[PDB]
């Protein structure tokens, strides 16, 4: 089932949230092809059936998402 | 690599030409989902918080950032290329 609405909101809680997992971040990507957010990661948030439970920095730390 | 919302420019910005932009102060990172069966995205992190999706984006960063000495294959966005590993 769907993990975000039809604009990008978490379904759970309605958060405008960063693909960067920085729960704080006001969106570092460039505007999405998609929808035009700056919080979309490699796929639009907008209807997505998934997250991202974790980023990895290579030789570094790893990132939890503090919402899963 | 924090970001703080801005319009990039000229001030946002070896052995194994895959670390050069690591030794630029970019960050290589691999995002993983909570699928049942797991995939793997990679992006990179710019010095100034930006989030790059592709090369494309890559190219873009390095237009508005005026920078000269980065190409297309300092960058790598397979989920199986370790840049410590593969050259
Ligand atoms: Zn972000
Ligand atoms: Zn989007
Ligand atoms: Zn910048």
């Amino acid at each position: 089932s769907k993990v975000y609405d039809s604009q990008g909101l978490l379904i759970f809680s309605g958060m405008d949230l960063c693909d960067c997992l920085d729960e704080d971040c006001l969106g570092c990507f460039y505007a999405c092809p998609a929808c035009g957010s700056t919080k979309c990661g490699a796929e639009c948030r907008c209807d997505r059936k998934w997250l991202y439970e974790q980023i990895e920095i290579e030789g570094g730390e790893i990132i939890h998402n503090k919402h899963a | 690599l924090s970001y703080q919302s801005h319009d990039c420019s000229g001030a946002c910005l070896g052995e194994n030409p895959l670390q050069l932009p690591i030794k630029c102060h970019f960050q290589r990172r691999h995002a993983k989902t909570n699928s049942h069966s797991s995939a793997l995205h990679v992006s990179y992190k710019t010095p100034c918080g930006r989030s790059l999706r592709n090369v494309e984006e890559v190219f873009r960063y390095l237009l508005e950032t005026e920078c000269n000495f980065l190409f297309t294959d300092n960058f790598s966005f397979n989920t199986y290329v370790q840049l410590a590993r593969n050259y």
